[PDB]
């Protein structure tokens, strides 16, 4: 019993990967047409 | 399981807390932004 | 052998998790001081406040919950058996 | 322990893939919309009070996605797959791969910025000269606060939650409701501080 | 051996209810002042108050009672024994 | 052994009583100071100023009264024997 | 062996009025605070003000004798 | 045997005349503090406010000579031994 | 006994002291600067973008306080200086 | 024997001192605070205000100075043995 | 043998470092306070309102090292073993 | 023999410094907290709040390095050996 959970494992290489290509995907797709968005929304104020 | 019963029936209760509390105010908030948009 | 470590383990527990929690009481404490005169003060800052408020509980309930993950560490892991 | 970030990811993916399509200036902001622009506006606006836009303009996306994948994998741990999943969080592995990131980040970015002899010397004087053997410890102790804060913030859960377990499920309905209802929202508050403590220590990184 | 844990169980639980019991007492003490001093400002304040007064009063007490059911763990369910 | 485990017994129940009664005297003397200053602010606000101090005296009360019923537990009716 | 409850009894007493004392010193402090402030800012209201005084401190003398008097059942009376 | 009652009773001395003595200081402290704020505005007050604060003093001071009194029962008086 | 043991054993006694003073110092200093912060947002509202910077000095010297207790922590208790 | 007694001499000792320390350095500078922040809302007053600080500083240093004294009866003149 | 004296040392560095934590922490905030106050009530002050934060940061850190210092000394030095 | 005496001896040290500490670290803030304030409410205040705030550092770092000493006199010549 107990496992010392403290330590690092090899699964932190893969969390960083997955979490990398979501920030990727993010700026490109969640941002720019946001941005623009928002820019002519407060054209149309 | 006894385990899985109990807490699904908390699950449960709390779905029904959020339902009635949070989610009026969330969706107040949301529609009074859309009409906000469409003020013009 | 292991017994006197575990013992020792469950005291360093306790006094971590107290400390913990005497922080923990005092910050929040003081923190819902600071809202509760300033919606006192500025019935209209109300909403205002709340989100400083819930950054300087998210700053103190941290220092406690450190706290309390390393009291689990030293109770359900104990080192040095 | 890994799939339950994977899961998050494809959650992630396919809501800017709804975003995407979605997206229009002519019609209604009924959509989603209405949440990944909630969190940009104030992610945009506190960056630019700080640090301002063009001075720093990448943080902002690095910002939301710190936040939005730090809040669902605290939110969708609350479902009754008691028994198979557990917030990510909780390993280490996840908020190193984090924090660690941040950090590393920030500090290219300094050394970009002021160069990389002129940065340490910047790093180490701090804002005063004694503070200075002070301050190259807290250059290391501010991505520790970052890690440690999201580990033991939702560590304390996923151990509350299971020692709950103990108890019958009649009585259990009771605690492990409250807990959740807790959590919720002490998971959004912590994904929240996370991705402002980045925003700030990104913004008297670049100065 | 079990009788040397058992005792340092107890130990440990007494310490983190007396922490707990300190930051709990100290910081509902707290709030209280702050709500006095607004429903002494404001008369009329007191539905306003009573809000964030529960809030901080929520967290506090929260954190108490998260310190007695570790010690309800260590006492009666000691994690090694 | 029954001796070590009521000896421990003991000390946590003083560690229990003892956090407590620093929470309580510590935070009712603190809900007393604002009771005070605010009478002093208004020499007719006592009517309504004591309502909410004894809201809060319950509170750091009801601490109070939990640590000092799991004192009993502890010390009386100890676990483990 | 008794002496090794002995020793823990005492030990415990020792805790129990050592927390009476400061929490009751520094509610007691606190209020003489508050006291000597309202009796500073409002000259004649010391008649109506040790009232309240009176009260609190009392509230907290409480805490005190009855941690005192569980300190006297610890060492005295010790069970075992 | 009765040396290890008698070093509990000198810890136990210890704690008691450890705490009376942080409580003591502490409450001096602040009853000094308001002093000076009231005779700092008011300069006339000394002779006013010497009444309240003596009052204080004394109050706390009991606790004080109290405690020793009962560190020299554990110390010198040494129940049970 | 095993000298080991008592010495695992006052190790984690230590550790537990250092993390215990280091998270009370810690919460109750966060919580002073959090009730300065949340005061002056109270009394000047648009003073938000000046004070967030005070706030984060007081709270950084804090953290690195409680974080190098820490450290010492995980030494005491991963290494046991002396044994 | 006398290895057992003064240990538990030397503990006692220790804890008198430092809940003597923790309290007179707490007191010396709440009542520091109020000496400056009088000296600050009315400049010429240092002298008028010393005296009232000299008076609480005394009360503070009595207090320490008297748990000095119990911790050097303690450490070098060990009661029992 | 040489184990007991260890495990004492280690007890007193840890309460060495416990203490010296607690005090930079609390002290440390209490100017943070003032400092953030001042901000918020005289926003053109920064420039010399620094100097004096960093004076009194400095003598509670100086403090602080001091007691790490002889925690360091204590832990790996032995003085006595 | 000598060894439990060293041990104590180390834990007692450990008390009275800790305790030195927190007091020393606290009271240099709260004095610290009167003089930002008073520094910023007026530019005089540099220049004459140093003489009271050296006064106050002065009464609680004289108290620090006296319970540094006497840590010393515990730990490096310890009575009973």
């Amino acid at each position: 019993g107990g496992s010392n959970f403290l330590i690092p494992n090899g699964t932190f290489f893969a969390v960083l990967i997955i979490f990398l290509i979501v920030l990727g995907v993010i700026s490109k797709w969640v941002v720019p047409p946001i941005s623009k968005v928002l820019a002519e929304r407060e054209a149309m104020l | 399981m006894s385990i899985f019963i109990g807490q699904l029936i908390g699950f449960a209760v709390i779905a029904f807390i959020i339902v009635k509390w949070v989610v009026p105010p969330v969706r107040t908030l949301m529609r009074n932004q859309q009409e906000a948009v469409r003020a013009a | 052998p292991n017994a006197i470590i575990t013992a020792g383990a469950l005291i360093g527990g306790g006094l971590i998790m107290g400390g913990g929690a005497i922080g923990a009481g005092i910050g929040d404490g003081i923190a819902g001081n600071a809202l509760i005169s300033g919606i006192a003060r500025q019935p209209e800052a109300q909403g205002r406040l709340f989100t400083p408020f819930f950054i300087t509980v998210g700053l103190v309930e941290a220092a406690y919950f450190i706290n309390l993950a390393f009291m689990a560490l030293f109770v359900f892991a104990t080192p040095g058996l | 322990t890994i799939l339950a970030t994977a899961v998050t990811a494809v959650i992630v993916i396919a809501l800017a893939f709804y975003l995407r399509a979605k997206v229009t200036s002519t019609g209604v902001p009924s959509g989603v919309q209405l949440f990944w622009e909630a969190l940009t506006i104030q992610m945009r606006q506190q960056i630019e009070g700080s640090i301002g836009m063009k001075i720093a303009p990448f943080v902002l996306p690095l910002s939301v996605t710190i936040f939005v994948f730090i809040l669902i994998s605290n939110w969708l741990a609350v479902l009754p797959l008691q028994y198979l999943y557990k917030a990510p969080a909780s390993d280490i592995n996840f908020v190193l791969a984090l924090a660690l990131f941040v950090f590393v980040c920030y500090h290219a970015a300094g050394i970009w910025r002021r160069g990389i002899v002129g940065h340490p010397i910047k790093v180490v004087k701090g804002h005063v000269a004694f503070l200075a053997p002070i301050n190259i410890v807290e250059e290391l102790a501010k991505p520790i606060s970052l890690a440690l804060r999201l580990f033991g913030n939702i560590f304390a859960g996923g151990i509350l939650v299971a020692l709950i377990a103990m108890f019958p499920w009649y009585i259990q309905w009771f605690p492990n409701a409250v807990w959740k209802t807790f959590d919720l929202f002490v998971g959004l508050i912590q994904a929240f501080i996370f991705s402002l403590l980045t925003i700030l220590y990104f913004s008297q990184s670049m100065e």
